[PDB]
RNA sequence: CCUGGGCAGGGCGAAGCCAGAGGAAACUCUGGUGGAGGUCCGUAGCGGUCCUGACGUGCAAAUCGGUCGUCCGACCUGGG
RNA sequence: AGAACUUUGAAGGCCGAAGUGGAGAAGGGUUCCAUGUGAACAGCAGUUGAACAUGGGUCAGUCGGUCCUGAGAGAUGGGCGAGCGCCGUUCCGAAGGGACGGGCGAUGGCCUCCGUUGCCCUCGGCCGAUCGAAAGGGAGUCGGGUUCAGAUCCCCGAAUCCGGAGUGGCGGAGAUGGGCGCCGCGAGGCGUCCAGUGCGGUAACGCGACCGAUCCCGGAGAAGCCGGCGGGAGCCCCGGGGAGAGUUCUCUUUUCUUUGUGAAGGGCAGGGCGCCCUGGAAUGGGUUCGCCCCGAGAGAGGGGCCCGUGCCUUGGAAAGCGUCGCGGUUCCGGCGGCGUCCGGUGAGCUCUCGCUGGCCCUUGAAAAUCCGGGGGAGAGGGUGUAAAUCUCGCGCCGGGCCGUACCCAUAUCCGCAGCAGGUCUCCAAGGUGAACAGCCUCUGGCAUGUUGGAACAAUGUAGGUAAGGGAAGUCGGCAAGCCGGAUCCGUAACUUCGGGAUAAGGAUUGGCUCUAAGGGCUGGCAGCCGACUUAGAACUGGUGCGGACCAGGGGAAUCCGA
């Protein structure tokens, strides 16, 4: 399981293909983003809801998207 | 203190194996356990390995001795004879 | 077993009548100079770190506490206040039997420059 | 189960390019680092074999 | 003080069958098998002993994966030598070499003067 | 023979070391530290002394109960 | 139908962590599980069972066999033998069918150029085929859930190893620099020449990668037993918080249960270092429980490496657990809220890591495998354009065969049997206590060991007392009983001077109030925070104090054997 910081190398990764799934948890102070591609799981977190907000919006539209509760 | 007026370091057998025994056994495990003065590093490390192997802590350097002390005095003898006959002549 | 606990805890029920093993096996010889010694090697630590003692007469009282003749803090402090006040007496005597001394030196060099100038 | 000391001495072999290791009886006073002469004019010392 | 028990089927205190004890997630003390420990490489050829520094020290087939910067050092003899030896060996190099000039001009010299 | 496994606590206190006292020297005395032993009481284990105890067409074609010897070893033990 | 035995509830008990518990090796072979029967078998009975009958159950690249050699066993070569054969494991043997490059030749594919095959040259100890361990060596998986019976195998989710990839999947290194001259304000471009098989730190060494063949060297694999000591974990203990349960006659901020983060990756503690630099020390100094160390470099200061099983992060809260409710008959690993905290101490136990020491006429396994280094035959783009290569980051494919149920035993094994016998290991709580001693509880099992009821004769078998005397009994102090723990005193004869020796002989030991001593952390000698031990004093109990359990009779002599 590996930590992603950048907005940037994530948003590429997620983007790199046979990455089949991004789930997305909620938390009381932070917000994670888990995508799911071979080999591992890349896991971004971050704390502010409007910044994640506005990846989600980014985000690419053929891959999967998940929201776990 | 001292604990012991003559047995020494034999005092760990007890009043067993018999005095006579224990007299000669004193003279050469005071021998087999001694430190000694190294030759080479010039340190007192040496130390007793298994039978006939001398070990210095300092250096590593092994050097084949006696059974129970650093040099047999027959050995010393052999050696002195040696190089004796050594530079006697050239052969 | 809390109570009961508590009550040994006062100093009860440990007389001679209810001990079993011996004084070495309830608490051992080895144990007690392990902690006896390792707090007073280290007393003379914070004492060498600050200046309470200096370098010399650390390794005596070292030597000294390492063979049996202190038993505890309280009277290694004891004995290293009276080390101490001793070492003042002493080398406040010898700085004024030095300064005397200097005195002197400096009148004899000084009538011998005085001399030096008559003749010149 | 042996009384003697065992010496392993090392040689250099004059046909391959390769080192080669012996044992030797531990004659009385060598040690780790003591050169080993053996052939036919080999000066006697001890440890020396020689014929 | 829940009493636990080997996972596999061996019995015995081995010293393959090493272990420890962690505790999981769900709750419960569970015994989880330990890898050997692997010694260092110690030094190249009879000098003072201690292991080669600067070494990842595993079993011998978790070499495998490992890249070429945790095997060796960077210095020349690395993985082998324990820099002491390098340090002595070069000047000892220089020096016979140096020994063997000095004799054999000697030589020249001494056929010169005879 | 090889390869593995196993042995609670304690009493006795040698070598080595430290401090103090004495001595001219040799060295001696006193208090600690130290933890050696085919070492002492004793657990598991292994044996089987006594009760010539129980049984004695028995639980059993050699067992049981007390009382016992030894437990760092010339120890005990599985597999090959 | 039938209940002293089946099942449920309640009550009272035992096993009491060296178990009547939880799981395995060898062995057993379906006994495992459900349903049905109770004719025989279970030594009484039985609605029951390990009995009988029907029908189900054992899922693995990463658990083990397979592979390696050990003690050994065994074949060819050889020798012997009337003979099946035996000896023998390097000895009396032409015992390698492999590879590197080169050359000649052939074949085929996209005949670009790769891929085969034949011949030749060069190189290449085999201390010998093969077998031998379900405990030695041996890469790589852990968590949650799931069934009437499975579990590291099924599912969910998270990882990892070994191979393979040829037209060399995709990126990144190798890699793009510098001079000259010209033009251009300049930014840059043109042309020529040249370099470029990686870089940093004084080191110890570090980074994402860092061309390498025959051959050679080395390391790992790879070490005994016993002490000590330090760290880490788990367990136990203490103080405070939060949920649920018990008690409340009187008191008890009370008692009990519960209170989580896998492998793998990154980082930080911590520990260890025989690892470097600066630097010279004796009025000798530094440190351990003990040692030990020092001019072949101590102290001091600054750096470096390894283990990092501890903590944080990713996995990870969505799970799991506790508790409180709400829906669906069921089918839902449903649905929702809340919580899943703080701290501390330790000669404590158990495991492990590391240090150092002792002991030896004991020196305490071999090999497959894998790596590093030394060497440098060779290979490659030759310039404005990129390769030889790659142990780096990603991506793709596959991982074959077999075992896997259950008891592991006072009822599934052996003993003619459900026989106090025998049999190999792991985990092991609280109190008392020195302790895994004996005794009592808690988790977790159990119905008293192939039957019950009534009565309490003899003799028994196991146990316990006895007034006086104390061996008078008897072959004999046989048996039983006395002393028995600890503290404080005191300890002879003899002797190999080590012992004898817990010699012999005394005293004391309870409950309850204290008192004194034994420490840590902070501040420029003072303030906060704690361990369980020792000594002494008073009061007092019907002389009673190791109160049960635990547990040496002693001396005097002789013979023999150390
Ligand atoms: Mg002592
Ligand atoms: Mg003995
Ligand atoms: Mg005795
Ligand atoms: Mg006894
Ligand atoms: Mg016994
Ligand atoms: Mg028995
Ligand atoms: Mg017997
Ligand atoms: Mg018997
Ligand atoms: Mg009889
Ligand atoms: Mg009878
Ligand atoms: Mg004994
Ligand atoms: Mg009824
Ligand atoms: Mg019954
Ligand atoms: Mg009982
Ligand atoms: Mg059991
Ligand atoms: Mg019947
Ligand atoms: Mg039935
Ligand atoms: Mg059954
Ligand atoms: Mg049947
Ligand atoms: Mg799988
Ligand atoms: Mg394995
Ligand atoms: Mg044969
Ligand atoms: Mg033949
Ligand atoms: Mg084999
Ligand atoms: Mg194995
Ligand atoms: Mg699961
Ligand atoms: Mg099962
Ligand atoms: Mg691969
Ligand atoms: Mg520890
Ligand atoms: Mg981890
Ligand atoms: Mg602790
Ligand atoms: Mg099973
Ligand atoms: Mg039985
Ligand atoms: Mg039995
Ligand atoms: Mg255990
Ligand atoms: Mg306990
Ligand atoms: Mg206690
Ligand atoms: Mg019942
Ligand atoms: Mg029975
Ligand atoms: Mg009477
Ligand atoms: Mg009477
Ligand atoms: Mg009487
Ligand atoms: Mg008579
Ligand atoms: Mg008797
Ligand atoms: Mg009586
Ligand atoms: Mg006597
Ligand atoms: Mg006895
Ligand atoms: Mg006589
Ligand atoms: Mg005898
Ligand atoms: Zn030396």
């Amino acid at each position: 399981p590996r930590k992603i910081e950048e907005i940037k190398d994530f948003l590429l990764t997620a983007r790199r293909k046979d990455a089949k799934s991004v789930k997305i948890k909620k938390n009381k102070d932070n917000v994670k983003f888990k995508v799911r591609c071979s080999r591992y799981l890349y896991t971004l977190v971050i704390t502010d809801k409007e910044k994640a907000e506005k990846l989600k919006q980014s985000l690419p539209p053929g891959l999967a998207v998940k929201e776990l509760k | 203190a001292k604990r012991t007026k003559k047995v020494g370091i034999v005092g760990k057998y007890g009043t067993r194996y018999g005095a006579s025994l224990r007299k000669m056994v004193k003279k050469i495990e005071i021998s087999q356990h001694a430190k000694y003065t190294c030759s080479f590093c010039g340190k007192t490390k040496m130390k007793r390995r298994a039978v006939g192997i001398w070990h210095c802590g300092s250096c590593m350097k092994t050097v084949a001795g006696g059974a129970w002390t650093y040099n047999t005095t027959s050995a010393v003898t052999v050696k002195s004879a040696i190089r004796r006959l050594k530079e006697l002549k050239d052969q | 077993c809390r109570k009961n606990t508590l009550a040994r805890r006062k100093g009860r029920h440990m007389g001679i009548g209810k001990r079993k093993g011996t004084a070495n096996a309830r608490m051992p010889e080895k144990v007690t100079w392990m902690r006896r010694m390792r707090i007073l090697r280290r007393l003379l630590r914070r004492y060498r770190e600050s200046k309470k003692i200096d370098r010399h007469m650390y390794h005596s009282l070292y030597l000294k506490v390492k063979g049996n003749v202190f038993k505890n803090k309280r009277i290694l402090m004891e004995h290293i206040h009276k080390l101490k006040a001793d070492k003042a007496r002493k080398k406040l005597l010898a700085d004024q039997a030095e300064a005397r001394r200097s005195k002197t030196k400096e009148a004899r060099k000084r009538r011998e420059e005085r001399l030096q100038a008559k003749k010149e | 189960g042996r009384g003697a000391p065992l010496a392993k001495v090392v040689f250099r072999d004059p046909y391959r390019f390769k080192k080669r290791t012996e044992l030797f009886i531990a004659a009385e006073g060598i040690h780790t680092g003591q050169f080993v002469y053996c052939g036919k004019k080999a000066q006697l010392n001890i440890g020396n074999v020689l014929p | 003080v829940q009493r636990l028990t080997y996972r596999r089927r061996l019995s015995y205190n081995t010293a393959s069958n090493k272990t420890r004890l962690s505790r999981t997630p769900g709750n419960r003390i569970v015994y989880l098998y330990t890898k050997k420990v692997g010694k260092a490489p110690k030094s190249a050829c009879g000098v003072c002993p201690g292991r080669l520094r600067g070494v990842r020290a595993v079993r011998p087939k978790v070499l495998m994966r490992l890249s070429k910067t945790k095997k060796h050092v960077s210095r020349a003899y690395g993985g082998s030598m324990c820099a002491k030896c390098v340090r002595d060996r070069i000047k000892r190099a220089f020096l016979i070499e140096e020994q063997k000039i000095v004799v054999k001009v000697l030589k020249a010299q001494a056929q010169s003067q005879k």
